């Protein structure tokens, strides 16, 4: 049942250092504007997300998935690759990430409560509260609307090969 | 998560009743409550795949009876095609835009699920025993035959949509002829 | 040396089946419209090309590619994918097809010239004829222009892997 | 649930198909001298096997592997590659391919008896059986050492492969 | 490198020119020099594929007369194969040897095109003019009537090899019916 | 052919003299002709990475002579990505651009290509002489001290670009930590 | 079952104390029952493992009170490898074959889980927290460094193996100089 | 033309590294043991072989390939896989590697001299003198003749990928 566990805190952690890494890219090529405060406030957020799963890694002595030099070129390649198309191409970038980390979290959230719902809560509340925090802010052109698209495919395929490698 | 869910899926099976004049939009989600949007068009699909499954269930419970004759795989096979499509009659103004989200790039996992899981309940009420790589040709020879006649459906004109019928026949006669 | 004009052909050959199938696609979804006569002159134009590709190829006894059968059912879906986001998501799709198409005849046509210039022209001709029409009606957004470039950098996967395999 | 139940069935019908095509293979090549009747005896053995978990596969409604059509030139192959040097491939081989098999039976009867013991038995008795008929004659160089190894190998990729895709 | 290859070419012929009772070794090369061995078997196989490739060019060129009747296909194949065959008569005694040699795990690319090659080179004369995925299944389709067949004949003993030939009869036509 | 090229060339360079005025577009390279456009980018990236490995070499030939002093390898990248990146000034406006332009999903291929020359040159006339894993390393722990400063460069707004400079001695110390 | 496993462990177990004197056959598993692949050195490995974590955890509680020293973290590696290693003295004599036997084709996987098992828990006493792809290189870093020594303690003739102990040195300082 | 000349020293500079690295495994199981002197004097010519290899590779500004580091675990491994089952892994794998680096030069110098063989004998007097060093000692048990065939094959393999990737 440990390596049950040992996949979640894996894959959590993966998928917010990607996220980090997209938002440092996008601020980055939009600092000295006016819409770079609205990005610093999601970066804060996400650094502290992946220092509270870096904790929750070290303790359980998770292993770090293998890619993660990986996302750093095609975490940061999404943050001048977009959010030099205006402000269009970040609002599409950042909306259909969280989207993506709110659904898996959900799916986690899922199968963590109907196979063992007593012998946890010292991290399943972390993970409501953390859906929470990552879909308040996610809702806020029939061509951006495929972008959003190629964009959420490419972010649950990194999540699938992040799991097992 | 139990007690919500439940009425989750009451919510969405109210609010697919009246999208006539509504658009599969998000707004006739929350209109039916009263009483993108991929959750309610997957949901409408399931359940339209699900209520296939029992009419062709209620169907074959009724030849151990002696009551209804016997067809070849040819008329069945039609037959499943063209009670499973005459579901779609009602929101056929509305359906290409609904059509267009389930093929989305990040919705075609979801989609091709359904739809494989429709064409193997469908073939397995057509006397299909067969362990081999003939499992995989026959199913996909029919999810064409599927695909394609409803891309005729939602283009037709014709009174009760006969003309879309008799492409039927001109497209599964060419493939069971080993096409 | 065969092998040089063997490669050419049998990628030729298959691109334009490619291309035959997106059209009629596109002509699949968009029939009974007032965008119809369009899509079907550019589809008698394909297979115009492409009986001549097939004939030419049954001459020299060359190798079709092995995955012929994969391009059927991804060349349909780009024939609904598209073409069911109105009109101009749908022009948007024969333009980069087609921009791709030149730009191999013409990086094609260019290491036929450089190598062996007079043992040849029997087929050259044929090339040069086909570049030109093919980029004749080539010519006839901010966010329309990304969604070419991803349909424009598959056909050139699509090349690089049809013609080894 | 029936995933579990799935997977062990199809895994167990490409193992049986796979085995009756290299005992296939070894009797073409060895068919008319002194060893044919045990390479008989142990092919009809396989066809006993392989006709129950057909039937068994037909009832519960499986998907039968799609890699089918390459155990069907690769577990030929390996019916002409080995027993064409000597009596020493139609003792290698087979050991190799029957304590793979058997190690998998008892793979696969221990996962089944820790999860779920009391709603099989209609199935479990048919593992143990076929298990016991396997290893009874499995059991009947320092350079064959290293062949049966890697052979062992490949017929264990093999069962991965078929079992996940 | 022209005088290097022009004398192996001679060495190796001169060596195969007698191997009823010395083996494919490193023996008879020097023995045939004198008036494993991987390269032997490979260009006797390698100069078979030829004669084979000129013996049915030399035939399709007695049809564009009149003076020889078309057959259909797959008594063509069938003849064609024989035809291949009929050459390994005199190297029967250590051909499997030569077969072991040749399936070695780093000699299978070699042989295996030029399989392919005198599959490609039997099936064009005999009016193929296909450009699809059929191409290859036809191809494959025939190289197990070949091996197999092959198979048969280290290991038979009737006269004529009669009833080899009569195998490949009921491994053709079971092919032609679409097998 | 030959002259037709070997004029477009001339065209192309004619054209990118006056981009101050338009921009990247298609209006200032056939208008170059009186005196998207994914193709001038490349050509002024290929015409300076040229001309970068024209100076380097030029500086080279006078260490190997005397009267040119000797310098670490940390100074010698610095003042080389410099050297590179202070002909972006003139055309500074219209930039980002075709930076975007460069970074299509189709275009990649071409300017990875050529960031990856720059890089080797730039190294190679620093004395690296490795033939290992480090062969690699080195070169991308230099491709971003270059990209991330361009993007710097961009939105600086300081006298002479001098905090960029600045910026980049920040960006090589800590890579010559190994970094 | 419970008793089957625990009876064949329990034959396991007992089995290996004669191993000095017959080796790792069925023939000294056999005798030990009284009171080929092996799978004897399976369980012996995973023994001594098992064993290792207890010493090194047992170690550990004894830092947390004050009564022992805690050295840098070079010496603690070296003391852990000579630790896992000074258990396979007194089957000396016969381990180049188990060695072998680990080392077949189709043992690899599960010999080299129990390697990183034991590199994991050698590093995790020694005060690894990193969540990086530091995480591999260092695990790597050290698993050659144990292989390798092992290859010599078998061709060693030394007094008190002194002379591969020094190795260890020559092998682990070379590696904290970022090896 | 320069692609040409760089795709040769970057297969013979990763050959003669995993040749260097089976020779050195080989010589740390057998170190201590009267076979010996014969695998370090192998050995030294292999280092001989890589030094040479080595400056031509600086000079010419090659590029190394990428998979270095993975023929620096799978160049010692045979050399304690093989080299433990008696004096014959010094005698089935020395052979193999050595009879595929000889086939590999054979098949280097004939496309270099009738492709262009005047622009060159800087080079090409070196391939011929380590063809022959390397064929003068590759000439000095039906189931060690198997072990042999799987060993080149993957030295062939190893090769086939070293180039291109």
């Amino acid at each position: 049942s440990r390596a049950a566990v040992d996949r979640i805190i894996r894959v959590d952690h993966a998928g917010e250092y990607g996220a980090n890494r997209i938002y440092a890219g996008q601020m980055a090529v939009l600092g000295r504007t006016s819409v770079g405060p609205v990005i610093q406030k999601m970066w804060d957020q996400e650094k502290d997300h992946l220092k509270k799963f870096n904790e929750l890694m070290v303790t359980f002595r998770v292993r770090p998935t293998v890619l993660m030099p990986l996302w750093n070129v095609l975490g940061f390649a999404l943050g001048a690759g977009t959010a030099l198309l205006g402000k269009e191409g970040a609002m599409a970038c950042t909306v259909a990430v969280e989207e993506s980390i709110a659904h898996h979290y959900n799916n986690q959230i899922r199968t963590l409560m109907e196979e063992d719902p007593e012998k946890y809560e010292e991290l399943l509340q972390l993970i409501k509260k953390f859906r929470d925090e990552e879909l308040e802010h996610h809702d806020i052109a029939p061509a951006y609307a495929v972008l959003k698209s190629i964009i959420q495919a490419g972010c649950r395929v990194a999540i699938y090969l992040s799991e097992r490698l | 998560y139990e007690s919500e869910e439940q009425l989750q899926h009451r919510i969405l099976t109210a609010a697919l009743e009246f999208v006539p004049a509504h658009g599969w939009t998000a707004e006739a989600i929350a209109e039916g409550a009263q009483s993108d949007g991929s959750e309610l068009i997957l949901h409408f699909v399931t359940q339209c795949n699900t209520r296939l499954t029992r009419v062709l269930e209620e169907e074959q419970k009724l030849v151990q009876l002696g009551q209804a004759e016997k067809r070849k795989t040819d008329q069945f096979l039609r037959d499943a095609v063209e009670t499973r499509l005459r579901m779609l009659i009602p929101y056929i103004e509305h359906w290409p835009r609904a059509l267009s989200i389930l093929m989305l790039p990040h919705n075609i996992p979801s989609s091709l699920s359904l739809l494989t899981s429709m064409v193997d309940d469908m073939w397995h009420y057509a006397g299909d025993q067969s362990t081999d790589f003939n499992w995989y040709t026959r199913r996909a020879m029919l999810a064409a035959i599927y695909n394609t006649t409803e891309l005729v459906m939602m283009q037709d004109s014709s009174p009760d949509f006969e003309d879309t019928w008799r492409f039927l026949e001109n497209r599964v006669n060419d493939a069971m002829n080993m096409g």
